[PDB]
């Protein structure tokens, strides 16, 4: 029964978390006096409606504000899937997070309010629905479900006039990223009442298409890249009793087997691998799209962090010293130079790096090159540039390892800029 | 308060003056000159009398050939061949180096004339002080220094906290916060600071600053909201408005307006801008140069035909109104000059390129 990675995004409080725990208690994943319990603290604090988001989210900041922080992931399968569910932050002060969510990712939940107001909130040019459509499709998405959700609220009551409009709204802005929109599913929820998550919904009979569950198994899965060098991005270090530090990330290229050595780069550490527990089961090795955490013999805590990279001694990550890109600029205010200094967020990892040169603006439509080293670089210029991190950074070519090789450029909490990584100018190889 | 100074000879061409503050002392980093001579009582080690030597303290006069300044350490580096001194040691023709320290008494002879632009600038020095700025998010906490004249960093390190779902993260952060909290405090006592800036997304910069107000009560604590901690968000904070005006006395910090300005005349007005030495020095003859930004690395710079231009051309805007901003290369408006040749110009009307000849 074949595994896939599912990461659940849109602009904030749209829904997302609701829309997890409400599907997962539906399926038969949370027990009643949980589900009750958690109703009890929601209502004794000031939150009330959050019962169902609070079984995703459990940090004291998340919990007071109400607002997803950081990645929370959960299991559970349908008729043909097992699948590792990935609720992400909508709060723009979190995107960094929601994008090692889907560099993750085999497929996105795209989460959209259809509340007056909300909506247009989330399509706004600064907001996030715009912003997470944007950096899936960047991040390697190409299976995406909409869910229309709030349906149930007094300014919208199940009318399809609303749901037709948002979709018309969404599809036209999804089209423009490349997206073969009328093969995509966008379904009329209610995440907090439970329309069309597994059952068809009475209120809404006019909708035919299929439910969320539905649109679930007719995702189909990726290929699976053995015969690359293994690299594992880590999303989180963990000193767990029983186990010793044990990262924890999603499989992209390569197999990894309890005993096998595994680098960590850049740090250059190195440790053997003890084992490898993957939703809490036990697995003598993973394959590529396997989520999963595995104990290090001879690592500590201390050496390894998110952003890391781990692979065999025989051909570690690439640390790159320099890196050419091709690059395209959404937005800016005014004009990208050399020395400008975005953070580029790839895989797992956010690092500031240096522009050290534009080689080439690039024509907009046929992509030569129209003219060397420009001045400066405006939205939205398409570019050939180099980059100088101004920390260690593991990088790889998109034409070898392209989950690697794909990245956001973002400034000041907007996002600025998209990449493809063409070339590497590889740092020395140091190993502890 | 500020560099007591006077000029001794009618020619004006000698002045005593004292560095009474670190600032003083960086006004003399981007106002003495490769050429200068000064004179300072140091001492030096001579071989009186027959095999062995003594510390003698003595007055010399040098002509500098070497100004070098390091923010944060109270010292101006100075160095070159020495022209006099007691006859009685022979030291004449012989390199000294030496530090100009806070309250070191030295006169200084420039041939062509002390200006009184000159003389200004050397005296404007209000000791202003330093700032601390933090930026905390779970992932990355960094702690720097701010001064007019400088920054550095102090703290850069990953919170290797856990992830959110394991059992007292709770507990951890707490500790991580404690930590932070304890270096801003440390820094800001070492640094004599009177602002702490903390920036950071969500709550976490407001439970550091809680806790340094508490360990601090003097001490002005300002939160700044910022799309990340780290370094990163250090430098974002620079950039916000709220920063920008409790620090808007800091040349740092002023730096990042013209820059942001300059930024957008390149995209939006190109011929209302300049930049590189040759450029600026042809506008600033105009009269059509508003303020000038520019890294004091230029001010020193080996090639003399570069020195030269650049102070005439400072000369020139402050004649005509214009505002001159110097800052270190070692800052981020300074880090995004080095591409423009180190200096840059917004312009009070729009300047052909056919025209800057
Ligand atoms: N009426 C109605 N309210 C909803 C629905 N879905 C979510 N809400 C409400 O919207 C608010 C936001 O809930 P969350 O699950 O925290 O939304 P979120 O997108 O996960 O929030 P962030 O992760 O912080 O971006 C809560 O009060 C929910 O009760 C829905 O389908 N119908
Ligand atoms: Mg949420």
């Amino acid at each position: 029964k074949p595994h896939m990675n599912l990461v659940v995004i849109g602009h904030v409080d749209h829904g997302k978390s609701t829309l997890v725990g409400h599907l997962l208690y539906r399926l038969g994943y949370i027990e009643e006096k949980k589900l009750k319990e958690l109703e009890e603290q929601a209502k004794s604090r000031g939150k009330e409606s959050f019962k169902f988001a609070w079984i995703l989210d459990k940090m004291k900041e998340e919990r007071e504000r109400g607002i997803t922080i950081d990645l929370t992931f959960m299991k559970f399968e349908t008729k043909k899937y097992v699948f590792t569910i990935i609720d992400a932050p909508g709060h723009r002060d979190f995107v960094k997070n929601m994008i090692t969510g889907a560099s993750q990712a085999d497929a996105a939940i795209l989460v959209v309010s259809a509340r007056k107001g909300e909506f247009e909130a989330g399509m706004s040019t600064e907001g996030q629905t715009r912003e997470h459509l944007l950096l899936a499709r960047t991040m390697g998405i190409e299976q995406i479900i909409v869910a229309v959700n709030k349906m149930d609220a007094p300014d919208v009551n199940y009318d399809q006039k609303r749901y037709e409009f948002v979709v018309s709204v969404l599809k036209k802005f999804m089209k423009g990223l490349g997206y073969q929109v009328d093969k995509i599913p966008f379904i009329p929820v209610s995440a907090w009442k439970g329309d069309n998550l597994i059952e068809r919904s009475p209120n809404m009979p006019w909708y035919n298409g299929p439910t969320l569950v539905e649109a679930l198994d007719q995702l189909q899965p990726p290929a699976k890249p053995v015969d690359k060098p293994l690299r594992i991005p880590v999303q989180n270090v963990y000193s767990i009793p029983g186990a010793g530090t044990v990262p924890v990330g999603r499989v992209e290229t390569g197999v990894l087997r309890v005993g096998d050595k595994v680098v960590f780069m850049p740090p250059g550490v190195v440790g053997e691998v003890r084992s490898i527990e993957m939703h809490y089961q036990q697995l003598q090795q993973a394959e590529p799209g396997d989520n999963i955490g595995f104990a290090v013999r001879g690592v500590s805590k201390s050496d390894i962090k998110r952003g890391d990279v781990a692979g065999h001694l025989d051909k570690p990550p690439t640390v790159a010293e320099e890196f050419e890109a091709r690059i395209f600029v959404i937005w800016h205010p005014s004009a990208i130079t050399v020395g400008y200094t975005p953070v580029i967020h790839v895989h797992t990892a956010s690092v500031s790096s240096r522009i050290i040169e534009i080689k080439a603006k690039l024509d907009p439509k046929t992509g030569q090159v129209v003219e060397q080293n420009p001045q400066f670089l405006k939205a939205g210029d398409a570019a050939i540039v180099r980059f100088k991190p101004v920390k260690p950074l593991v990088v790889e070519k998109f034409s070898e390892i392209p989950q690697l090789g794909r990245f956001a450029m973002r400034d000041m909490n907007r996002t600025v800029g998209i990449g493809i990584v063409t070339d590497v100018k590889p740092a020395k190889v140091d190993i502890k | 308060s500020h560099m007591r100074v006077e000029v001794l000879d009618n020619k004006r061409r000698i002045v005593r003056l004292r560095p009474e503050s670190e600032e003083d002392l960086w006004l003399l980093r981007i106002t003495l000159r490769p050429g200068d001579v000064v004179r300072i009582r140091t001492s030096r080690d001579v071989p009186v009398g027959s095999g062995r030597k003594e510390r003698v303290v003595m007055t010399l006069r040098i002509r500098l050939d070497s100004i070098e300044f390091q923010p944060f350490t109270g010292k101006l580096r100075i160095s070159g061949i020495v022209v006099e001194g007691p006859d009685e040691f022979g030291v004449k023709g012989r390199r000294h180096s030496t530090a100009v320290s806070i309250g070191t008494w030295l006169v200084v002879e420039r041939d062509k004339g002390w200006s009184e632009q000159e003389l200004e600038r050397l005296a404007s020095g209000r000791a202003r002080g330093t700032a601390v700025i933090a930026a905390v998010d779970y992932d990355e906490f960094a702690l720097a220094v701010l001064a007019g004249h400088g920054m550095k960093i102090l703290e850069d390190t990953s919170a290797r906290l856990p992830g959110k779902d394991d059992p007292s993260r709770e507990q951890e952060v707490e500790k991580y916060v404690d930590r932070a909290a304890k270096r801003i405090v440390e820094e800001a006592a070492r640094h004599r600071s009177p602002i702490a800036v903390i920036a950071g997304p969500g709550q976490l910069k407001t439970s550091v600053a809680e806790k340094v107000q508490r360990a601090m009560p003097s001490l002005k604590v300002a939160t700044v909201d910022t799309s990340m901690g780290g370094v990163a968000g250090v430098r974002e904070a620079l950039r916000r408005e709220s920063v920008t005006r409790i620090l808007r006395e800091l040349s740092i910090v002023e730096a990042e307006g013209v820059l942001e300005e300059f930024l957008r005349r390149i995209a939006k007005s190109r011929d209302t801008v300049a930049y590189t030495p040759g450029e600026v020095l042809a506008v600033a003859r105009m009269g059509a140069v508003d303020t000038v930004l520019l890294v004091d690395t230029l001010l020193h710079s080996p090639d003399d035909a570069v020195r030269e231009a650049v102070d005439e051309a400072l000369r020139l805007v402050e004649s005509m109104g214009g505002r001159v901003i110097i800052i270190p290369g070692d800052s981020p408006a300074g880090e995004r000059l080095v591409s423009f040749g180190g200096v840059i110009a917004l312009l009070r009307y729009p300047v052909p390129q056919e025209a800057r000849r």
